[PDB]
């Protein structure tokens, strides 16, 4: 095999554009990157054999700079994409995360905005699972579910809506996850059900119980596989409990839930907020 | 007891059919897209070849 | 109670025949998803031997420019648990092709454009010789 | 859902046709082209 | 990135044609029309990066007459299909369906009947569910499914003709509502719950029209040749509904319209035409 | 739009050999078909469904003369589409066997079976159509393709045992079962006492019955019981009694009927052959 550190010379010896007097007479640099490019992938594929995954990203990175240059934007995306992989299986999410975010540029210059929203969807989950970025996060999932709604495909676009929601929420920003459950309701069983009932919990963390008591009467309304289920009575004990100010009958109907239904972690701490807020009054009113 | 069972079962390849639903929708927007790409690549080819020839003739 | 069971036996007979229904399109349906991922592949063989003529194509170019009632609604059920088992089974071949077919089109999507572009490259070069 | 998913397909093998067209007359249109191109290299050497 | 703007103006001064003496020495103007279908295809790109989607659509109808200009008419129909997406994702429905329209009329001519039909379908959407012109609505939807026939198409033939004849039906148009059931019922033959659904709409059309008798051998036919539907609720039903109307009671009709919807939903088409049905029984009980 | 008469005969005027001194100084031809299958190409896209296969037909020997075979067979399946779509039978035939052959030499076999239903149920060529679904099956074998293979077998088997082809059809159906299961079995069966072979119709119920215990436990099994038992017996009463309870619970299709009314018919004669 080639050395892939002789190749990546080879590679930078042949990127350097033509300056000079040398511009008269030398063709278009763009065979000259594209050469440049080859070598790049050579070297890339040989460090991927070797499992040295993070030159191949670097590679890969090279590789995709110089397809740019070489005007062939559409091979650089996918370029990136193979510099992504590799970062990705390397565990280097910040390179992963740079590599995705130049594909994704490309690719909405292009028009492959489904595309885009894949990648953009993937990024939001190196940040939030890798890198605990949650803000940017967020906009990821939301700019991904823009990207798929504009292209009618329901599905992804909820699965990145539900995303965004249900990380919103977990930062504070409970009437914003409130909005984006009313977007989810509308654009949509089961899942139905979940829905209006996060929706409710995140307008009582809000304390806006008028908000959660609108919420139940809709869904009981709209969806009678809402109105007769264990989510309905539960959101509702819940409004009663915020109104009574009883955090201890809160507690009670949380403990009677999980029993049946067991509380993922997103609902134990939005519940725990709303708990909070009621102590909270009933501490101001001592 | 076999009723239920059926019933589970049925209620089962439901879920498998509508989640196919939503995958040959996928598909079909694949597939919208290759033609426009593959036809494009017909008108490419075609204007390749007769720049070729017109090279060819060219030189000649 | 006689009258119940009638209406249980019509429900489950009009059961079975959709069940039936439901298989004459699974079975249909695999079949035309095998005719057009047989379709594919011939469009696969395609592009690979256009990428290699592709490759030809760039060095040429390159050196140009250089240059009775209880009964019946037991046995209906009986049809109906069995047909239920095909649809299943069909329902999940189905879905492990589509997931084959979509990878393969989301790969041939990605050649055709780029031998798209590499064939716009290469008339634009030979435009200027 | 399976009467929806035949009829999908069936609209679907509509497109595999055109595409599989086009993909084969622009492989047979690219084998001519590279011919020419081989034959302009012969002269212009 | 280049000026939108800076790129059109361009656009429109290399899309003069060469007038007089000029043109003696210009080579084709087709050449000058493909640069100028070029520069507007990149200010369109420009735009929709922006999110300024309808100038983006704007922008690719000029492309697309350029494109028309130089004769390259299959890329003007690709155009015109870009310049409806980006329309349609504006909101902006009247300038999508001028797109589609020119995008189908260069398909059907460039013999992509089936890509006009798919495109004239979705034509038929836009003015049903955004502008409300049901009978152009109407009028797209039996063109795509008389396309789609000619495909062999019988699934998406069948979608057009159910959205014709529902539309047909809501529009009082009865009769050819009914004809309309009886070819998709002819085309759904020895292939059945669509089929039930088929056998109870055309009925229900025909007792709309006051028509009894119809609906009545219609049942007869259905119970005769497809036995999914003589054992129905849907054909219990139509039985019903005609027994209810030959006896002039418009409370029975009634009583066996909820009877029905507590066992399977009266949806809101068929919540109208038995409510035609019942004014029509209380019309000649008033007469 | 323009003429697709005017376009057809351009195309004719440009699809002219170049002949004799003329040959020395014109390049290759195939540039010439090529653009007269282009002419066709746009006539039969202006076209009045038949004259748009005719042009269709035109542009793919057009194509077939500039060595575009590949172009060649999908303008003999847009042909196809065409006369098909315009109730020409004949001339969609016609097509699709040149897109097969062309297929074939370089999909064949999905086009094969299409041509099986064009003959089967638009010509009434019965003969043809088994040819047709027996070659596209085998082609699906060896394609790895059992599903459509079967599909095709299944259309073969029954037309050969409607064509009195009993034994074959059993062959068929064995086939089958080897690579509905039920339904096969009962066929074959149903074939092998046709055939007057009734000790044939019994080992394939032995087989049936000791191979797949859904078809042991089966009505249909229990019925080619019976209607072994009956014509050992040779009582075609007591066939056509079991005919009607089976076709009380599980209705007798077409094909089913017609072989056992020719097995009650085998009885019958036998019984009149004795008297």
């Amino acid at each position: 095999m080639s050395d892939p550190v002789e190749l990546l010379k080879r590679a930078e010896k042949k990127g350097v554009p033509s300056s000079g007097f040398m511009k008269l007479f030398s063709g278009s640099d763009s065979y000259k990157f594209e050469e440049a490019a080859d070598l790049c992938v050579q070297a890339a594929t040989i460090y991927r054999l070797r499992k040295e995954l993070n030159l191949a990203g670097d590679s890969f990175l090279k590789a995709a700079d110089y397809q740019k240059k070489a005007g062939n934007e559409d091979e650089a995306g996918n370029t990136y994409v193979e510099a992504y992989k590799c970062f990705k299986s390397g565990g280097n999410s910040v390179n992963a995360v740079d590599s995705l975010e130049n594909a994704i540029q490309i690719f909405t210059h292009r028009g492959q905005f489904r595309r885009g929203a894949n990648f953009k969807f993937e990024l939001g989950e190196i940040l939030e699972n890798d890198l605990h970025d949650y803000a940017k996060a967020i906009d990821c999932y939301e700019l991904a579910g823009e990207w798929y709604a504009q292209d009618q495909s329901v599905a992804l676009s909820n699965k990145c809506f539900i995303k965004c929601a249900d990380l919103k929420a977990l930062d504070g920003q409970y009437i914003e996850a409130s909005d984006i459950y009313s977007k989810l309701i509308k654009s949509s069983q089961w899942s139905l059900k979940d829905y209006f009932l996060k929706k409710g919990l995140c307008q009582l963390a809000a304390t806006d119980a008028v908000a959660a008591a609108r919420t139940l009467q809709e869904g009981q309304s709209e969806d009678p596989n809402f109105a007769d289920s264990r989510e309905s009575n539960f959101l509702k004990s819940l409004i009663d409990a915020v109104n009574e100010g009883d955090s201890e009958q809160l507690s009670e109907h949380c403990k009677e839930f999980d029993n049946f239904m067991r509380l993922d972690k997103w609902k134990i701490t939005i519940l725990n907020k709303i708990k909070e807020s009621i102590q909270q009054q009933e501490d101001d009113l001592l | 007891s076999r009723t239920a069972e059926l019933q589970a079962e049925i209620d089962d390849t439901v879920g498998i059919m509508r989640d196919n639903i939503n995958k040959v929708a996928e598909r079909g927007e694949r597939l919208t897209s290759i033609e426009d790409k593959a036809d494009n690549l017909a008108v490419s080819a075609q204007g390749f070849k007769r720049g070729a020839n017109r090279v060819r003739k060219a030189m000649w | 109670i006689k009258f119940t069971k009638q209406s249980s036996v019509a429900s489950t007979r009009n059961t079975l025949k959709m069940a039936q229904d439901a298989e004459r399109a699974g079975m249909n349906t695999l079949g035309m998803l095998g005719h057009q991922s047989e379709q594919l592949n011939n469009v696969e063989g395609n592009l690979d031997l256009m990428k290699v003529q592709n490759k030809v194509a760039d060095e040429k170019v390159a050196e140009l420019k250089k240059l009775e009632m209880e009964l019946e609604i037991d046995r209906n059920l009986d049809q109906i648990q069995q047909v239920s088992n095909r649809l299943k089974k069909m329902a999940l071949t189905t879905g492990k092709e589509l997931d084959s077919q979509q990878k393969r089109l989301n790969n041939i999507e990605e050649s055709t454009d780029d031998l798209d572009i590499n064939l716009h490259m290469n008339t634009n070069r030979l435009a200027g010789i | 859902l399976f009467n929806d998913m035949e009829e999908l397909v069936i609209e679907q093998q509509e497109n595999v046709d055109v595409i599989d067209k086009n993909v084969e007359d622009a492989q047979l249109d690219v084998e001519q082209g590279v011919g020419h191109t081989d034959k302009a290299v012969k002269s212009a050497r």
